[PDB]
RNA sequence: CGCUCAUAGCGACGCUGCUUUUUGAUCCUUCGAUGUCGGCUCUUCUUAUCAUUGUGAAGCAGAAUUCACAAAGUGUUGGAUU
RNA sequence: AUUAGCAGUUUCGGGGGCGUAAUGCUCUCAGCUGAUUCUCAAACUCUGAACAUUUUUGGUAAGCAGAACUGGCGAUGUGGGUUGAACCAAAUAUUGGGAUAAGACGUCUAACAUUCACUAAUAGAUACCACAAAAGGUGUUAGUUCAUUAAGACAGCAGGACGGUGGCCAUGGAAGUCGGUAUCCGCUAAGGAGUGUGUAACAACUCACCUGCCAAAUGGACUAGCCCUGAAAAUGGAUGA
């Protein structure tokens, strides 16, 4: 069975402007500009004036009925990052030695030395929307933020896969740089 | 050890028990057939639940016993002997035949290679159609969930496919639920044990009256 | 040492819920291995702790 | 359908809509966050009185006893649709029922996604405050100013009432010090008659 | 069994398969002839992986070891007896 | 060939209890007898039909050995099954026209359109025939049955989760939470003498069950279509491409 009509609708805050044009949706905010393409799925996505934006499916099935939810939340992110962008915070973790944690603006890198003692430097750029900082207030931790929660939780889960131990028992050692909230402003 | 049962899985051939003419054929392996209580009258246990065989095939009696241990074990782990009585629906008579062959290297000299090829007698199988019991359990009713979970546990041990179906009847007996229900409650009941006798229309043509002063 | 880090560490390396033919991670709510070699087979175990 | 299940609501409405006819004058509480502990040190007072009687919202069962009763489930203060209720009713103490039943309260740390009472105050200043535990508090996204040589902001003032939930790292703050400054337990919301009300006006006290 | 714990690792009692690297079974080709053991030599293929690479599990604290996956790209010895 | 009890004898052969002791009363317990009960056989029968497919013996099996009926190959091509001694169609003088048979109809390759589902795997695609099984899957499609809900459902997020009592027992210590046994109460909408984590045992967190927001369908145990795991072999590779 697949389903005649199966809509979702998207409510668009009166600071953002959406510029979608066939299955290319762009929004436009106060913070910035985001854009993302979802040329993989036959759907009209669609908006009704101003302030709503209709994703539809005419018979879809499954494969098909699941992609509506799934593209209605990431313009829903895309509005969010553009209304309160999204601000990870990551938090060091370590038994003996301590995380040495570098970072710059160029390309907004960041490099992780002294981790585990291991004298190999982890520069490690971010994805291309996104900054960070360290915490002068809580010890221990860099804040990540940024516009796209696909760059931002990427960017975060690179910096978190990179920082681990090999070669031992992960269960015991436990070092390294994790991502503890979430928020949004 | 054995041979793969894979070889005496399908009946072939014609059913070959133990007579006069097959003289030294060893014993089975299931020794003890019904499990349980089993002086339970049969006003007890209520519920048969069944294990039927969804292909026609050798049920080797080295596999009913190892499903009678697997069935024993897990319901006595549960609720303890005597809230079951189980009998075996099906019994080893045709027996197995083996041309044994030697594993020497030189064996091209002692075996009399497929001459007089008539094998000797190995164990014993039990020959099992599409839709007969081999498993029938019975017990009270509130073991619907146990004896169909150890009946399943009993259908890894046999070849195949084997179906636990939950009988419509009163428990190693003809007659349904609520037909043994008016069988008792009408007086045409009677008390031989793990099993009834009705007291039929039969004996009704002088007296039947012994029959009516020890109903169930 | 805080024990709230070694909480945060072990969420997302430790507790986790291994297949039994896959010796593959999963979440700690997961009924099904994700990967094709289990079969999807519904057959998990959890991550074993130390002491 | 209904009327079916473990726990059976066809035993509950023997008392839900039988002896919710034989009241005078009734206190309509909040059961928001009293414990069982707390409620055992209330419910042997109200037990010689009369009785501490709430189906809730099955109380729409109720709708059959309006015929001549006229008793209003929807049309009094406090419109019965964001929050929870456990009725007060009593039989020989209909009147000085309001001096015991706000008396056993206990003052506590409140916890994440309560439900928020009207008197809550965020633990600050510098009795409000460790300087080993400023490190949590400078884990959040507001920044501190120094007043009287602490790291701490200052919020006295009620801004939370009944209807919005509280943030989750707000309750480590109020569980670790030893900072309980409202006492609280069962609130009155409106003073119930048989069909009207008696006092449309609230009575902490 | 693994102190407890079926399934870290195993795993009886049974059952279901694969392989053609053992030996049988058979006699279809070949008896106007396919030179028949082993070794030396040399190349290529297989993966049912010993090591190496990347990973995941453990009764993986470190070290050592054990189970599995993607893996056949590259290795996989000198000798006494016969 | 053979399983299990119930009854009668039952005192008996043996054990014992019972009148103070015995062929004296009763119980498994042996044994004899009766009405039942499970499976039953090529060499059993009351009854009892109508190389290839089928019946069929030895063999674990064979493209093995041996039989019976029928049809073939041998003797025989032709059209099809890519290929081919036996399969399907159909039998051969030399040919023309037409319609066909098995088989097919994207291209090789002569021959098509319309229509409904299933498959999302590098799968699958003409019986013999060139393989595949047990056991699995929260892959999807169809289906069977049972249960839940406007007496407010599942799910999410939260509030409760109390006393007698730390139940009896047992022991350095065992208090809900190492174990043998019971499992009722007060107060309520709701409490296991506790589903767990941990500890000198607690404490603390936690699940059962109820309730708050919510707004409408929810949950389970199966069934069997296709598909996936099971599924590893040597030259390079074969739905014929």
């Amino acid at each position: 069975m697949k389903v005649i009509n199966s809509s979702r609708k998207v409510q668009i805050p009166e600071n953002v402007t959406v510029d979608v044009k066939g299955r290319s949706v762009k929004v436009t905010g106060p913070r910035g500009t985001l854009s993302k393409s979802f040329d993989h799925a036959s759907v009209d996505i669609n908006l009704v004036g101003k302030k709503e934006l209709t994703v539809d499916l005419w018979f879809g099935n499954r494969k098909q009925i699941a992609c509506i939810k799934t593209i209605t939340s990431i313009i829903e992110n895309m509005i969010t990052g553009v209304t309160k962008g999204y601000e990870y915070k990551m938090r060091f973790v370590y038994a003996h030695f301590p995380i040495n944690v570098a970072v710059t603006d160029g390309g907004r890198v960041v490099e992780i030395r002294n981790f585990f003692g291991e004298k190999i430097v982890r520069r490690i750029e971010l994805l291309d929307g996104i900054t960070c900082y360290r915490n002068e207030k809580a010890k221990d931790e860099i804040v990540l933020t940024g516009n796209s929660l696909e760059l931002l939780s990427q960017s975060c889960a690179t910096i978190q896969l990179r920082s681990a131990i090999k070669y031992k028992d992960v269960r015991k050692f436990l070092d390294g740089i994790y991502v503890s909230e979430r928020n949004v402003l | 050890g054995r041979r793969p049962a894979r070889c005496y899985r399908y009946c072939k051939n014609k059913p070959y028990i133990k007579s006069r003419y097959c003289r030294g054929v060893p014993d089975a392996k299931i020794r003890i057939f019904d499990l349980g209580r089993k002086k339970a009258s049969t006003d007890e246990f209520p519920l048969c639940v069944h294990l039927i065989s969804l292909e026609k095939e050798q049920l080797s009696s080295e596999a009913i016993e190892a499903g009678r241990i697997s069935c024993n074990k897990y319901i006595s782990k549960t609720g303890g002997k005597d809230s079951f009585h189980m009998r075996v629906r099906v019994h080893p008579w045709h027996v197995l035949r083996i041309n044994k062959m030697l594993s020497c290297a030189g064996a091209d000299r002692l075996q009399t290679g497929m001459r007089g090829a008539f094998g000797k007698p190995m164990g014993t199988v039990a020959r099992v159609n599409i839709g007969q019991i081999i498993f029938s359990i019975r017990t009270r009713d509130n073991m619907l969930a146990n004896v169909v979970e150890a009946l399943r546990r009993s259908s890894y041990k046999f070849p195949g496919r084997q179906k636990i179906v939950v009988s419509k009847k009163w428990g190693f007996t003809a007659y349904n639920r609520e037909a043994y229900q008016k069988l008792k409650a009408d007086g045409r009941l009677m008390n031989d044990g793990a099993n009834v006798k009705v007291i039929t229309n039969h004996g009704t043509l002088a007296q039947y009256a012994k029959d009516i002063a020890a109903a169930n | 040492i805080e024990p709230s880090l070694v909480i945060l560490a072990r969420k997302y390396k430790c507790d986790k819920m291994i297949c039994r033919k896959c010796y593959a991670r999963l979440h700690p709510r997961a009924v099904n291995c994700r990967k094709k070699k289990c079969g999807h087979s519904n057959n998990l175990r959890p991550k074993k702790k130390l002491l | 359908m209904s009327g079916a299940g473990s726990k059976r609501k066809n035993v509950f409405i023997e008392k839900a809509t039988k002896l919710f006819t034989t009241y005078d004058k009734m206190i309509v509480a909040e059961a928001d966050f009293v414990g069982s502990s707390q409620l055992q040190k209330i419910r042997k007072s109200i037990r010689g009185i009369g009785a501490v009687l709430m189906g809730k919202k099955t109380m729409i069962r109720k709708v059959i006893r309006d015929l001549a009763d006229s008793k209003p489930e929807l049309d009094a203060l406090n419109t019965y649709l964001k929050q929870n209720t456990c009725i007060i009713f009593c039989k020989d103490n209909i009147a000085e029922v309001k001096r015991v039943i706000n008396t056993q309260r206990v003052g506590a740390p409140a916890k994440a996604g309560v439900f928020a009472p009207n008197d809550v105050i965020i633990p600050a200043g510098p009795t409000g405050m460790e300087p080993t535990q400023t490190s949590f508090l400078q884990d959040l996204k507001i920044a501190t100013k120094i007043n009287r040589g602490q790291i701490d902001i200052v919020n006295e003032v009620h801004i939370i009432k009944t209807g919005q939930k509280v943030g989750a790292s707000e309750a480590t703050l109020l569980q670790k010090l030893n900072i309980k400054p409202f006492t609280y337990g069962l609130e009155p919301k409106i003073i119930y008659d048989a069909g009207a009300c008696y006092s449309p006006s609230i009575s902490e006290e």
